């Protein structure tokens, strides 16, 4: 009867909550101590990247760790050569209203998301002139927020319908398709080996899933608002991602239990964006109040700040190499800092 | 991509003569455009260059003053205006087509260019003329350049090119690693200061022709003598 | 003294 | 420094100036957003898919009425992205009277969010010859019956407009209402002067006149 | 006048070191369009004071120039050119807020560049008229027996009619469109307009009462300190900004 | 209406099957990770500027 799967899924609940408790012998805080801390580091501004005309949303290192992208309602996708400091293309966006953008590893192509409900693909080193648009991906009701690639025909698309896509871009149907989340997901994050990815949804959960068969392995909870971004450990088993609490949860992946919480008395509103560097100690986070700080991910404490913008600091990403990390912010300006 | 020519043939010296590019199939207005000419026996020698937009224009030596370049972009047409011409300007040109951005291949397209016949820095050194070979084996392709091209970045700016007999020349390698598009991986392209070797591992046929190596690094382009390689 | 001659300075 | 990179450079310009050059452009434009409800009029203004843009030219002003009823989400995760609105028309038909209540509640929550603390509403009142029609069948005490008063035309509007402006607790945030004629064409006039004076006391509190 | 001399050169460093404080402590702000002209006002208005005080402050410190002609001119030159452009850009920086607040980047810079191109115009004929005369100094010799007076004429109009009838106009303007829409506008207009009057009346008064040569008593001490104090207005106006703002110091 | 009963029953018996190792061990091995790349993170050690490649 119905009674009786409420009670069994209770049941069920409960056994999760018990073995997380049982595994969980201790906790990371009691044998993180006795190590060096990172200690305070300043970085600085040492490129600033204009011609933006509003809102940044979504920035994505290439692979080759020199180029990037950006999107807003400036109508147009820009794609910017950071270490010459000018824009290498141009792409005229069908619709001003763009929440995500991804650089696919190969830098062959680039995938633009928004409101529009259409993921857009766009073929760069074509023998055309031009950079013209190679796909278009339709079937998410709901509005898109993270898209990224795992090769240059695998694209995983996270959307406002609740639901994750992944999508063959030659075919440009959905190759399969997750429905596990409850609240709308946010954000999505492709593991390093490129065989899981993670999802945070506005149900403060993060699902891991498998990329190919594509059932939700795991389910992490804990956060007490709505989770905003989400990123893989380097190691790629474990993730970390902030959320409205203004507060950051690190999950494990063969371990239920969330190791740590970053939070501070000062911090009031929540995370816009998270990742991490190449040791992974470092996990940057953009924050409320126009600001980014730099969490040491072992000692939980905020080893740094980065100099503010003049809003909302949307989107940052600690490039392939761990050479620099570009912020982009609702100023409509982007910082490349070491 | 179509970069079909016109207005070329007998002419007196010192009258006047205008090079017509057509180009199609492709965004003209973002191309730099380049002219290259080619005398009937000797190599390729640069002619003229106009930047995206008109922004920049060079010419050679040969060519200051004497000759002038002028693109359109509303109709896709790239004009050489040719004044005073002289005995030594009887040549094939090719209009070229070059984007200049991070990772791009500039110089990846040639035109089929026209014959003009008139009735009567840095420089390259390849260190041969002709190459007996047999399809089936690796044949290597040197070089030299008058100072170093390695620049302040990373990469040399050393490209190679292939021209089979009665065909327009088409790009292998650019920046001396990196292989153009469309080309088959066969050839390999390595240098180190000023000298400078393509490997062609693999020999088949259709590679007869002449190989020439030209300079990016500073104006003008200068390009190789042109290595035969035959059989 | 700005655009003329100054009395006693 | 080489040839290559000043190419490059152009290239960079050449693109910057198309950029600056749209950007003029779209400087232009005034951004509105159109909200309400299901069946609010929203097609009346002029005259999968995620937001209904519309675009009109009127004395000289193009106006992109963002008429987005389509998300069917969590609104508060994507109306960010509208932060930077001129104004908001926030039409509510008056005939029906139901969706009234959830009408003020959305009123009362987009009124006070965060990122629209100081954005000015164009508040429409929309099908004013049926709710006239229908508040004498049917007196008014049946939504708000605290100080519903008498059923009289004006009179309920009147009600309807001040618990309207009692939602707003915002100092600096004028409400436009304007008692929409049914289905006559002439809001294009009431939008244009209600956003004319949203500029010039946008433009007085700007130059810290006070 | 021993004692006149270190009274006149103390007060110098005064108006020196409170016009230079007045100037820097806009940067207290920096860390609007409002603020984009603001800060274009107190660069020319540094502009002034480098190219006004230091110059009479070093002649009367030295009590001679002593210098080459060819830096007299220059000196001299920078001095108009500084007088002309704090009140042109004072005037411009009106002018967009009248237009902005009646009417609801590039062309700033075009506008900006064209008033310091006038300025430089207005500026030529100073040291087109004066020359060096034997003590070698820029004695201002006049080749008209009007023409000292009606250069005098002409630089009132210009640095005195015309500015104080726009800045009053445009300032008219906005209390008036206000109107039609306050104390607030009423208090701006009359203290930036009794600021300009007090600024500029004491000087081109004695100014036109020596060139009419009317036996004014140019010997006397008062006519003489009044003579020199002609930078004051760029050592109020931008105090006066900000103490008005008194939120942006804070 | 009534298949999410199933849907979410084994959907959360699929997830207790699953294997779990102790979270002290999971915490080592990301101290492992960090510590054995540590001199690999120019985040965490400043680069020098002589092949620092956004400095000079």
């Amino acid at each position: 009867e119905l009674d009786q799967l409420r009670q069994e899924a209770e049941q069920l609940k409960n056994q999760i909550r018990d073995a997380r408790k049982a595994c969980a012998d201790a906790t990371l805080s009691q044998i993180t101590n006795n190590i060096d801390p990172v200690g305070r580091i300043q970085m600085r501004t040492r490129r600033t990247l204009r011609g933006h005309l509003a809102k940044i949303y979504a920035m994505h290192w290439g692979t080759d760790s020199r180029l990037l992208v950006s999107a807003s309602q400036d109508g147009k996708l820009i794609i910017w050569d950071s270490y010459t400091t000018n824009k290498v293309h141009a792409i005229p966006l069908r619709s001003s209203w763009v929440m995500t953008c991804a650089y696919a590893p190969s830098g062959n192509y680039v995938a633009c998301g928004g409101l529009d409900n259409i993921c857009s693909i766009y073929n760069l080193k074509t023998r055309e002139g031009n950079v013209r648009v190679s796909r278009e991906l339709a079937g998410h009701t709901g509005y898109l927020s993270c898209c990224r690639f795992l090769d240059d025909n695998q694209i995983v698309t996270s959307s406002g319908d609740t639901t994750c896509a992944l999508w063959d871009i030659e075919t440009g149907q959905q190759t399969t398709t997750f429905t596990g989340h409850t609240g709308d997901v946010m954000s999505l994050s492709l593991a390093p080996d490129t065989r899981l990815f993670v999802s945070g949804a506005c149900d403060a959960s993060a699902k891991l899933w498998d990329v190919r068969e594509g059932m939700c392995r795991q389910t992490f909870t804990g956060h007490e608002s709505d989770i905003n971004a989400i990123c893989f450990f380097p190691n790629g088993n474990a993730f970390a991602t902030g959320s409205d609490d203004a507060t950051c949860r690190l999950f494990d992946l063969r371990a239920d239990q969330e190791l740590m919480t970053y939070s501070h008395d000062n911090i009031i509103c929540g995370i816009t964006s998270v990742s991490f560097s190449k040791s992974g100690r470092l996990l940057l986070a953009g924050y409320d109040d126009f600001n980014c700080n730099v969490w040491d991910a072992l000692k939980a404490d905020r080893a740094g700040v980065l100099a503010g913008h003049d809003n909302r600091v949307s989107c940052l990403g600690v490039t392939d190499d761990g050479m620099a990390v570009a912020t982009g912010s609702w100023d409509s300006f982007l910082k490349i800092w070491n | 991509v179509q970069l079909v020519e016109s207005g070329g043939g007998l002419v007196q010296p010192g009258g006047s003569r205008k090079l017509s590019c057509s180009a199609s199939g492709f965004a003209f207005s973002s191309f730099g455009m380049h002219w290259v000419r080619q005398a009937p026996e000797k190599g390729l020698e640069w002619v003229a260059y106009i930047s995206s937009g008109s922004g920049t224009i060079y010419y050679a030596d040969t060519v200051k003053g004497r000759f002038t370049i002028s693109r359109d972009d509303p109709k896709n047409t790239l004009f050489l205006q040719m004044t005073s011409l002289r005995s030594e300007d009887t040549a094939m040109y090719y209009c070229v087509r070059s984007i200049y951005y991070y990772g791009s291949s500039p110089f990846d397209f040639w035109g089929q260019g026209t014959t003009l016949t008139v009735s009567s820095d840095i420089v390259m050194t390849q260190a041969t003329s002709s190459v007996p070979v047999t399809p089936g084996e690796s044949v290597s392709i040197s070089c030299r350049s008058s100072k170093s091209l390695l620049h302040s970045n990373g990469n040399t700016y050393l490209y190679w090119f292939l021209q089979r007999p009665g065909q327009s020349p088409q790009l292998l390698i650019y920046r001396m690693s990196n292989l153009a598009s469309g080309v088959p991986d066969r050839f390999s392209g390595s240098g180190s200061g000023t000298a400078f070797t393509l490997t062609i591992s693999r020999l088949e046929a259709e590679d007869v022709g002449v190989y020439y190596c030209m300079q990016h690094l500073e104006y003008p382009l200068t390009f190789g003598a042109g290595t035969k390689l035959e059989l | 003294c700005y655009i003329q001659n100054c009395p006693l300075g | 420094l080489s040839a290559e990179d000043k190419a490059a450079v152009e290239r960079s310009k050449m693109i910057e100036k198309n950029l600056k050059e749209d950007g003029i452009s779209a400087a232009k434009d005034v951004k509105l957003l159109l909200l309400g409800a299901d069946n609010s009029g929203k097609s009346t203004i002029v005259k999968t898919t995620g937001i209904v843009e519309t675009h009109f030219t009127f004395k000289n002003l193009h106006f992109r009425l963002f008429d987005v009823g389509g998300q069917r989400s969590e609104r508060k995760k994507w109306i960010h992205c509208f932060e930077d609105v001129t104004a908001i028309i926030f039409c509510v038909d008056l005939s029906d009277y139901n969706r009234m209540h959830e009408s003020l509640m959305l009123f009362d929550s987009i009124c006070n969010n965060k990122f629209f603390i100081d954005t000015s509403i164009i508040l429409f009142l929309n099908k004013k010859d049926l709710f006239g029609e229908k508040i004498k069948k049917s007196p008014l005490t049946i939504c708000f019956p605290e100080y519903t008063g008498p059923n009289t035309y004006e009179d309920a509007a009147a009600y309807i407009q001040a618990q309207f402006e009692s939602k707003n607790r915002s100092p600096n945030k004028e409400i436009y209402c304007h008692m929409t004629c049914a289905t006559d064409t002439n809001n294009a006039q009431v939008i244009f002067d209600a956003v004319t004076d949203i500029i010039l006391q946008m433009n007085l509190r700007e130059y810290n006149l006070v | 006048n021993e004692a006149l001399a270190r009274v006149e050169v103390a007060v110098l460093c005064l108006i020196l070191l409170l016009a230079l404080s007045g100037n820097a402590c806009v940067l207290l702000a920096l860390r609007s369009r409002l603020f984009f002209f603001m800060k274009h006002l107190s660069i020319a208005d540094l502009v002034v004071a480098v190219f006004q005080v230091l110059p009479q402050l070093l002649w009367d410190i030295t009590f001679r120039f002593y210098g080459p002609d060819l830096l007299c001119r220059l000196v001299k030159y920078l001095q108009v050119v500084g007088m002309f452009a704090s009140t042109y850009l004072l005037l411009l920086m009106s002018l967009d807020r009248c237009l902005a607040i009646c009417q609801p980047r590039r062309t700033y810079r075009l506008a900006v560049l064209a008033t310091w191109l006038g300025c430089l115009v207005a500026s030529a004929p100073q040291v087109h008229i004066f020359s060096l005369r034997e003590v070698f100094d820029c004695w201002a010799v006049f080749i008209q027996p009007w023409g000292p007076k009606a250069y005098i004429t002409w630089i009132t109009l210009a640095v005195y009619i015309v500015p104080v009838i726009v800045l009053a106009t445009c300032y008219g303007l906005i209390s008036f469109k206000i109107w039609q829409n306050k104390i607030r506008t009423v208090k701006m207009t009359f203290i930036i307009v009794l600021a300009f009057i007090v600024c500029w009346t004491p000087f081109f008064f004695v100014q036109m009462w020596s060139v009419w040569d009317a036996n004014a008593p140019k010997e006397a001490s008062a006519f003489i300190i009044v003579m020199l104090l002609a930078s004051l207005n760029s050592c109020c106006n931008p105090w006066i900004y900000m103490l008005f703002t008194g939120h942006l110091f804070h | 209406s009534i298949a999410q009963a199933r849907k979410l029953v084994e959907q959360l018996k699929m997830e207790a099957n699953i294997d779990r190792i102790k979270v002290s061990k999971a915490a080592a091995d990301l101290m492992a990770y960090c510590e054995a790349h540590a001199k690999e993170d120019p985040l965490l050690t400043p680069v020098p500027a002589s092949e620092n490649p956004f400095r000079e």
